[PDB]
RNA sequence: AAACUGCAGUUAAAAAGCUCGUAGUUGGAUCUUGGGAGCGGGCGGGCGGUCCAGCCACCGCCCGUCCCCGCCCCUUGCCUCUCGGCGCCGGCCCGAAGCGUUUACUUUGAAAAAAUUAGAGUGUUCAAAGCAGGCCCCGCCUGGAUACCGCAGCUAGGAAUAAUGGGGACCGCGGUUCUAGGAACUGAGGCCAUGAUUAAGAGGGACGGCCGGGGGCAUUCGUAUUGCGCCGCUAGAGGUGAAAUUCUUGGACCGGCGCAAGACGGACCAGAGCGAAAGCAUUUGCCAAGAAUGUUUUCAUUAAUCAAGAACGAAAGUCGGAGGUUCGAAGACGAUCAGAUACCGUCGUAGUUCCGACCAUAAACGAUGCCGACCGGCGAUGCGGCGGCGUUAUUCCCAUGACCCGCCGGGCAGCUUCCG
């Protein structure tokens, strides 16, 4: 379909001395050891991509049973304006995906950014403050979040989800 | 489409059997057609006869030529090329010994090593190449 | 040849739900789609709808509210155990939330929420959400 | 396309479309009262007849059939009825 | 469709909803049935049977009239026919086919035509057997249908 | 099994020439959810009566009950089995004491070795293990456990779904009483018939008028080509890039007239029509068949897809007969320029034609299984039907048409498109 080709259009398209020295220096978060994030606790806030829902649905998954099995502790998945406009975006088509993403459980968290490019506000998010968990199944994303340190990512693989830098993973898949 | 009638079960369990003769891994396997397929016929490694080492004769200082030997394996007669682990434990080795032989290679080949040669030197006279190398026995004639 | 009506009439209400419709006209009409369709609109998936009385097995005209996403049928009818009601329902809905398996058990045909309060197993006639 | 109410047609639209296609089915054939020429006795002739229909008075032949409808002989008058 | 024919086509009869006799209608139940029984002497098939009643005599449906279907009146004062109709008829064209036949040997056509005529003689038979019209030995031969029909 | 469901089949590996058709698989809608008649009691509304105005007094009518609650009654039948008959000629009739659906499914209950596994208790100094209750100068602390256990066979609760089941608007005979020919009782025979509803925008059959290069047999016409006979005239004709083999003064070629043989069916001829496909074109006659349309005719599920099996299958080709104009693989002759410019000419074997037997293959194409349902507009086109302001012909027979406009079906094809 013409949804289609302008999708892939759209991708396309996407690719003296006496002055004081002053230098922004932004600070080591504290609550890192070397490459351990001891601050994420068992209360785990995880934000959720627009295509990590969707194939959710194509996997028979559901959304925070899944993320429990996985992890064995409480999951709060997070949903911000900027991927809650993508769903809408897309069309009846996806509307199954988009009653499942206004769920009163999901914490619904606000972002006033310049644009909807919700690849850029997922990466803002992680850099501030180095408490989320970031479930998507995009690879460049993916090779993005993973020159930040501290911050974990969760996909799909085979029909389960996985995890990729977390220490405390206990019930995840092996290989 | 495929039938999906309640009493199909005997449709469903001929085409399941069809299916598994066309993986090339289950005709194999239960078949036996290549239970001798490796060099060693089936083995992990095999036993040859030592017949002269082509590094040390030609006068090339390379250092991945000169640890290359030639052997005759005992239990088929074939001649292969093997490597020695280090320059040094050649002088363990005499010609017409008796050596045991491993794979090699898999994984791949590392820089400065010879490709196509799929064998190394393992023990002579049943006796390991690294405790000779360290002095922790000795060969027995 | 057509060998399953209650499959036929939830396909045409359902492409009438794509393509934007307001009524849909089924034939022919039926029992067992009377029930299914009664069990739809107490849920608010349909609406009102008109039986019109022929001299040969009826037919059926369907308000549309716009709000299904998809119906379908199971064929065949299987044999469903309370035990394995769990499964059926994370393979055919995609949430806890939203969303029925409608069943034919002895008591009647029902949704499957209501079979479990029953107590009863039966076989599947289908889904909607 | 046209908004058409699926519930409610009109008269016009009903009486347009194939018999075997409308909400209820009804055939487009009848039944007339034909009165002879000669004897005025009257006969009923269904009007898509497939036999030639004989006054019963006179044997005079009524009507011819043909692929559609049965044509009358020249000068015998009808009526529909019901 | 057609069972063998490519086409598939719409033309047929619509019954009226309305299933009561008209006012105008001046015959009554037992005359419609001696014309029935005069009818079925003279040797026409029920089929045709109908088809006078409704031209001439104005009976659009003698079910309607008289509550029974035209075959069961004729069976009850023992007016019934040897074989069904609709089989009796398919016997008469394949006995047709053949004597053409023989006559004519490089009519291919004439050959593949009746193929598809004893194969419906086939299908027929064997639903006729399942529901006891016909004996559990009746079987349809070539020289025996010329004495059958 | 490391990284209830395999992925695909126009152009990328691939759906096989066509139809019929067996086993297997799958099958439209509805019913089997009884009928009656009178008396009561509650409930509401009004009237009256008796007592001497009545919560502190008893009686009696009437109307109604969204509609409750009692009380009684019909539910037909059948002869497969069994038990019977004081009944008639082995057969038949009768009462029954006989029979008058079954199963799948689902939810229970019994009966079903331990060990292993899950799980509860317990400081082996911890742990891997092991074990299978303790207290008192009856009684307390607790419960040293418990759960699972495919299918099939037993058991009993259940409304759905799906299998299964589901008389003549006739004839001759007798017997008993009561009456002046009548009536009322009653008794056995013979034929035919024995069935849930409807009538599917499921299927079959019949009927009506049409329609088509659909098929088979016979018949017939048309030029052309070839051969032959005769007549006129006189040197060339043929063929090629150029020529040459070949034919010609005993007349070639060309012109005229006539005769014979074998093939072929131009123009009209369309992206029109018909057939399962391969395929199908002169007139007329005959034989059988068919699509669609029309139908207030008939049957009543008779259906779909299909390994096995069967019929057909361009051209070429094989076997046996009959013919042989034209064309023509092969072969023999004559030549062989241009040139990446590249296969000619004369004669012409088998064949090409017909009648029988084989052979079964094609880019045998939409490079694209079948059946059913659903899912946009706009005009033309072929056939059938319906309605119509007007033009145009007319009906002994033969025939009732030609054009224009609106509508409805099934076809052959197009122009445009939303979502997918
Ligand atoms: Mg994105
Ligand atoms: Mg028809
Ligand atoms: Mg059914
Ligand atoms: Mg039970
Ligand atoms: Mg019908
Ligand atoms: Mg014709
Ligand atoms: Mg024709
Ligand atoms: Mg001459
Ligand atoms: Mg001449
Ligand atoms: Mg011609
Ligand atoms: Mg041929
Ligand atoms: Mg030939
Ligand atoms: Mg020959
Ligand atoms: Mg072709
Ligand atoms: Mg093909
Ligand atoms: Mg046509
Ligand atoms: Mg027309
Ligand atoms: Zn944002
Ligand atoms: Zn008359």
């Amino acid at each position: 379909g013409k949804q289609k080709k302008t999708r892939k259009y759209a991708t396309m398209k996407r690719m003296d001395p006496s002055a004081l020295k002053e230098r922004e220096v932004p600070q080591h978060p504290s609550c890192l050891f070397f490459q351990y994030n001891t601050q994420l606790g068992p209360p785990y806030h995880i934000l959720v991509d627009t295509n990590f829902i969707n194939f959710s649905i194509k996997a028979k998954l559901d959304l925070v049973q899944s993320m429990m099995d996985c992890l064995y502790a409480k999951c709060i998945p997070c949903i911000t304006d900027c991927v809650m406009a993508e769903i809408e975006k897309l069309g009846q088509k996806y509307r199954v995906a988009l009653r499942i993403a206004k769920d009163p459980r999901f914490e619904r968290l606000p972002c006033t950014h310049k644009g909807t490019y919700a690849d850029d506000c997922l990466v803002q998010r992680v850099t501030q403050h180095k408490c989320y968990i970031v479930a998507t199944v995009d690879r460049d994303l993916k090779r993005r979040i993973r020159k930040i340190p501290g911050v974990p990512i969760m996909y799909i693989s085979n029909h389960r989800y996985n995890i990729e830098r977390m220490p405390d993973d206990y019930g995840a898949p092996r290989f | 489409g495929k039938c999906r009638g309640l009493r199909t079960a005997r449709k469903l369990r001929s085409h399941r059997r069809d299916q598994k003769w066309h993986d090339k891994q289950y005709k194999k396997a239960h078949l036996g057609t290549a239970l001798k397929a490796n060099p060693f016929g089936g083995a992990s490694h095999a036993k040859g006869i030592v017949l002269e080492k082509v590094g040390v004769e030609a006068k090339q200082p390379n250092s991945a030529i000169r640890k290359c030997v030639r052997v005759q394996l005992i239990k088929n007669g074939k001649k292969i090329t093997a490597f020695v682990p280090n320059d040094g434990c050649l002088n363990f080795i005499e010609e017409n010994d008796e050596v045991l032989v491993a794979g090699f290679g898999r994984k791949g080949h590392a820089v400065g090593d010879i490709p196509g040669v799929r064998f190394k030197v393992v023990k002579v006279a049943n006796v390991s190449l690294l405790a000779l190398y360290k002095g922790k026995k000795e060969r027995p004639r | 040849v057509r060998m399953n009506v209650l499959a036929d009439a939830l396909k045409s209400i359902n492409n009438a739900e794509k393509r934007g419709k307001r009524q849909v006209l089924i034939r022919p009409c039926s029992k067992v789609i009377v029930r299914f369709l009664t069990v739809m609109m107490k849920h608010g998936y349909i609406g009102e709808f008109e039986i019109i009385d022929d001299h040969r097995a009826g037919k059926i005209v369907v308000n549309l509210t716009g709000r299904l996403n998809k119906c379908g049928v199971i064929s065949p009818r299987f044999d469903v155990q309370l035990k394995d009601l769990e499964k059926w329902q994370n393979n055919l809905l995609p949430s806890r939330q939203f969303g029925f398996i409608v069943l034919t058990t002895s008591a009647g045909i029902m949704d499957h929420e209501e079979a479990r309060r029953k107590h009863t197993g039966g076989k599947i006639l289908g889904f909607f959400f | 396309p046209l908004a058409k109410d699926l519930l409610h047609p009109s008269p016009e639209e009903e009486k347009r479309k194939h018999k075997k296609k409308r909400l209820v089915q009804s055939p487009n054939s009848y039944f007339m009262d034909v009165k002879c020429p000669g004897c005025y006795k009257i006969t009923t002739v269904f009007s898509h007849a497939q036999t030639v229909v004989l006054c019963v008075g006179c044997s005079t032949v009524l009507c011819q059939p043909t692929g559609g409808k049965a044509r009358l002989t020249e000068g015998c008058s009808f009526r529909r009825k019901q | 469709g057609r069972m063998h024919a490519p086409g598939k086509g719409l033309s047929q009869s619509a019954l009226p909803y309305r299933r009561s006799v008209p006012t105008w209608l001046k015959l009554t139940s037992d005359d419609v049935k001696e014309q029935i029984y005069k009818l079925a002497k003279k040797g026409l098939t029920p089929s045709q049977i109908g088809v006078i009643l409704r031209d001439s005599h104005g009976v659009a449906q003698v079910r309607f009239v008289t509550g029974n279907k035209i075959l069961r009146i004729l069976k009850s004062k023992g007016l019934a026919p040897d074989l069904p109709e609709d089989l009796y008829h398919l016997i008469k064209k394949a006995v047709a086919v053949r004597k053409h036949l023989e006559r004519n040997r490089k009519d291919k056509d004439a050959k593949f035509r009746l193929i598809l005529i004893e194969s419906r003689i086939h299908r027929l038979a064997r639903y006729y057997k399942t529901k006891r019209v016909l004996p559990p030995n009746w079987k349809y031969e070539s020289s025996t249908a010329s004495a059958l029909v």
